[PDB]
């Protein structure tokens, strides 16, 4: 009994298959601030039931449990406005496949989208190294209120704009954005536009647009 | 609320900080004692968070008042 | 031969045509490539993961 | 069929296997979407009783991955047809080239963000018309044992179960055929003799009279796996020799 | 100062599908303006006739197969997804096709109807292949917007076809130079729009007019 | 049923200060967010009638490229004060202006002539600035009333007229929620303008133009 696998010392070591859990392909998600990770419906109403079922029967919609349970399994539409009430604000950690660095498990709020695939912040790509050819993070929960706030001050993603290794930051920009920038300012020596005094920026967006 | 930084001089830890607003806000979800900052559809964690960063909440606070009743 | 073949077609030349933006109905200048890739659909499919 | 490909698509699905090549040249008599018949041409005719080929396309039936292999005829009524010809398209072959995927108007430009690190855009159209969809065919195996305190029964006699359950199965406990079931639904109506000799001895005594249960029975029926629809194409039904057939 | 307003010249019956509408007067930059906004919302928000479900006597399930007609079931639900109709009042309307014999089931045999009309006859549907198979099938018809599949919107005779309510397919503005007109910068728009028939120039564009204008009135009055 | 369309309920219509808002609609359907934005966009930018300062000449300068003396600044720098000076007039079409002034100081909006019908709408703009009593500070401005923009090239200095008083306009669509349908595109259109009129009235301008310019098709 305290020797091997089945030996009670090394037992929470191996690995436990936690609750709450979930899992998903990743897509990508401009439109999301830096702090927000969209989150399916389909997951997420089987991700925060039991808090659906607080906030619904605490509200009166259906005061014993069980016409709880059958009112979210029947997609009833106010089963939406409630779950979109718990989470309002109610972290979900992310989590790719190895997690090397101590950012492998960032936290971000949920935002609901449709469809079902883990959207993802594009800058908050890098901590992760996901690449958006078929990664798959894994979403937990957070539930004693210590938890939660645990998951907004130390591990939001908000707060970890630099990696533990090297000082400078690890939330820099990638891909796509940094050609965009790099369009978007360079000397062309003569264009459209050229030798003028325009104003401050606003005209000069009025003069692009 | 997105960022907890002005949150950590307050409480000059970061950690508890964070214990002291877990405090806070289980008396403010569960233990009535209604926040004395207003809601806007924040969960009761994020007010505490907010109300410790206006400085009007902090663990000697907290002490103060829970051993006044506690003398009652 | 790619570009004698195109140039059968009425297409230009370069095998990049000028693209409009739909969402807001200008044109993207540096023009754009555009044509037939042909694109599979592997099995790793969303809903059985 | 690929708009770019290498010459060795012919030749790959000609000889993979799944594609109904020709044996006798000729005409094709009756082209039928389960079947076809070739008349064979006079020369190369048995000596005796030849006109009959009758190739027996597939029609749909489960692969080893959950894709259907569905065999299409691509002749024209009396066609003729030389040996070692393509009369059905296989899974994916187009008049016998193979055709993997399908083409797609791309247009390389980094739109705003939504292919950011490799990702794909994809119009409505793609979707609307519908050009990527599979038919993916799954196999839920339902059996029933005979384990101890009596037999598996696989009536459709449930309890704890609503009349909606019931609603689509049959009289036997087995669901019709196309059946569109969703999650949830009883495929088959399975149960169990309710556990094994537990509480104390007046339990053995009750065995010995024997309970006083209309039941009597546990629910263990094998549901729809929970997250996809489906259309019930066959079931078939298979039986331990000294074992009656039931009415399904 | 003044705003020259639009007027719908001409609309010119190029082909039976596709045709092309001219608009005029326009000024500066009011001219890819409009051609970019009625591209946009015709190309989405329009009325359509197409099927949606399918009900053929001999077929069980749709991934069955008939006898006597060398198509498949699902090819024959694809092709009546491509089916194009012009059903005019009745909301939804059932048809009735019962073609028996060898050749070809292309839509023109289908059933007789009132305000119903067959656009495109030509369009097949099925073949038929042995002289005693008939394939007898009603066809529900409703008319909506967008797109709708099956699986949303959700007997065993019920096949379920995924809508295409739409009738455009291609909407192209061009801007170009008007005539002297005692007035320069006058901009003649020119849009074409490639139609599966079910619907006319005139009521497509005046239809995406209407909406437009009920959309931007809902802006004209602000708290 | 086909013709209808969920109407927005005007809900924004936060006012930053005195001249920037925020106005939001929702829930519009699939893409009219897109559609709605840009052509609010594109009228507003483009085609807004309105008046802007369009030619000024110094009573002793011919030349762009040169100097009064006296002046802490450079003619340039005036002619960009000049550009950003807000001012609505009555129904005259066009009239002229001028700055006659000498002392040390700086020389705002405030200083110039009322002339009647035309009101400066920001007195306390600043255009110049003298530091020489002897300095003294004449020059003609005119104003005409146009319907977008007009650079100098396009074309007695020339100065850009900037006749549509709105400033800046960048809308965006963000999803919203129906019930279960949330792909709804809330609208949110951002504006501020010169302060010739505040940004209501602005959108309600363009709104009604766009309107006009449907009406004859219904
Ligand atoms: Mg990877």
């Amino acid at each position: 009994m305290i020797k091997g696998k089945q030996g009670r010392f090394r037992q929470n070591l191996l690995g436990k298959r936690v609750d709450y859990s979930g899992r998903s392909v990743i897509t990508v998600g401009p439109y999301l601030r830096l702090h927000q990770c969209g989150l399916p419906k389909k997951m997420a109403l089987e991700l925060f039931k039991p808090f659906i079922y607080g906030k619904l029967e605490l509200r009166g919609l259906a005061t014993t449990i069980k016409a709880a349970k059958k009112m979210v399994e029947r997609e009833e539409a106010v089963v939406w406005d409630i779950l979109d009430e718990v989470i309002r604000e109610h972290p979900v950690l992310l989590n790719r496949a190895p997690t090397l660095h101590r950012l492998g498990i960032q936290a971000f709020e949920p935002v609901l989208i449709e469809g079902k695939a883990i959207q993802l912040h594009p800058l908050v790509c890098a901590a992760y190294n996901a690449d958006f050819d078929g990664d798959q993070m894994a979403v937990h929960v957070p539930l004693t209120l210590e938890a939660q706030l645990e998951a907004r001050a130390l591990m939001m993603s908000t707060n970890n704009i630099l990696s533990p290794a090297n000082g400078e930051p690890i939330i820099v920009p990638s891909q796509d954005v940094v050609l965009g920038l790099y369009y978007m300012t360079r000397d062309c020596v003569n264009a459209k536009g050229e030798g003028m005094v325009l104003t401050g920026p606003k005209e000069a967006e009025r003069l692009y647009r | 609320r997105v960022t907890v930084q002005d949150a950590v001089e307050k409480i000059g830890n970061r950690f508890d900080l964070v214990l002291v607003a877990a405090r806070r806000a289980r008396q403010m979800q569960v233990g009535g004692k209604d926040p004395l900052v207003p809601e806007e559809n924040d969960k009761t964690t994020v007010i505490a968070l907010r109300e410790i960063e206006e400085g009007l909440i902090n663990n000697q606070i907290l002490d103060v008042r829970e051993r006044q009743e506690q003398q009652e | 031969e790619i570009k004698e073949l195109l140039k059968l077609g009425d297409l230009p030349t370069s095998g990049q045509i000028r693209l409009y933006d739909g969402r807001t109905g200008e044109q993207f200048e540096r023009p754009v490539t555009v044509g037939y890739m042909y694109m599979l659909k592997l099995n790793h499919l969303v809903d059985d993961k | 069929k690929p708009l770019v490909g290498t010459g060795m698509e012919r030749a790959v699905a000609v000889d993979s296997g799944v594609t109904a090549v020709a044996k006798r040249g000729g005409v094709v008599q009756y082209v039928d979407a389960s079947r076809i018949v070739i008349k064979v041409n006079e020369d190369e005719m048995y000596p005796g009783e030849a006109g009959i080929d009758i190739y027996n396309l597939t029609k749909y039936t489960r692969s080893n991955q959950n894709t259907c292999i569905n065999q299409m005829p691509c002749v024209s009524l009396g066609e003729p047809v030389e040996r070692g010809d393509v009369l059905a398209d296989g899974p994916s072959t187009d008049l016998g080239e193979l055709a993997l995927g399908q083409n797609m108007r791309v247009a390389f430009m980094p739109w705003n963000g939504y292919n950011f690190e490799d990702s794909i855009l994809v119009s409505e159209r793609v979707v609307q018309e519908d050009r990527f969809t599979t038919i993916h065919i799954q196999e839920l195996a339902c059996v029933s044992r005979d384990t101890k305190l009596g037999p598996e029964e696989i009536t459709a006699d449930i309890p704890n179960v609503g009349e909606a359950a019931l609603s689509k199965l049959d009289e036997s406990g087995i669901v019709y055929i196309g059946a569109e079931v969703t999650g949830g639904d009883i495929l088959v109506g399975k149960v169990t003799p309710k556990g094994e000799t537990q509480l104390t001895p007046e339990e053995k005594l009750l065995r010995a009279i024997f309970g006083e249960k209309a039941s009597d029975v546990k629910d263990s029926s094998l549901r729809v796996p929970n997250g996809v629809s489906g259309t019930v194409i066959d079931v078939q039904v298979f039986t331990r020799d000294g074992v009656e057939k039931d009415k399904r | 100062t003044e705003f020259l307003k639009p007027r719908l010249v001409d609309i010119e019956q190029v082909s039976s599908t596709h045709a092309k509408v001219t608009l005029e007067p326009l000024e500066r930059g009011f001219g890819h303006t409009l051609g970019n906004a009625l591209r946009r919302i015709l190309l989405s928000s329009m009325p359509g006739c197409a099927v949606t479900e399918v009900e053929i006597d001999g077929v069980l399930h749709e991934y069955s197969t008939k006898e006597g007609v060398q198509e498949d079931i699902l090819e024959i639900l694809l092709n009546l997804k491509g089916l194009a109709v012009r059903v005019q009042g009745k909301d939804e309307v059932i048809l009735t096709l019962n073609k028996s014999g060898i050749g070809p089931v292309t839509a023109a045999d289908i059933t007789h109807d009132g305000d119903v009309e067959i656009v495109k006859p030509q369009h097949v549907i099925c073949h038929l292949t042995d002289e005693n198979a008939s394939i007898s099938m009603r066809i529900k018809v409703q008319r909506g917007r967008g797109y709708v599949p099956a699986s949303t919107r959700i007997p065993i005779g019920r096949l379920l076809v995924d809508a295409c309510y739409s009738p455009v397919e291609r909407i192209a503005y061009n801007v170009e130079a008007a005539r002297v007109e005692q007035r320069t910068d006058l901009d003649k728009l020119v849009i074409e729009m490639e139609t599966n028939g079910t619907i006319d120039p005139e009521e497509a564009i005046r239809r995406a007019a209407t909406i437009l204008a009920e959309q931007l009135e809902a802006f004209v009055d602000l708290a």
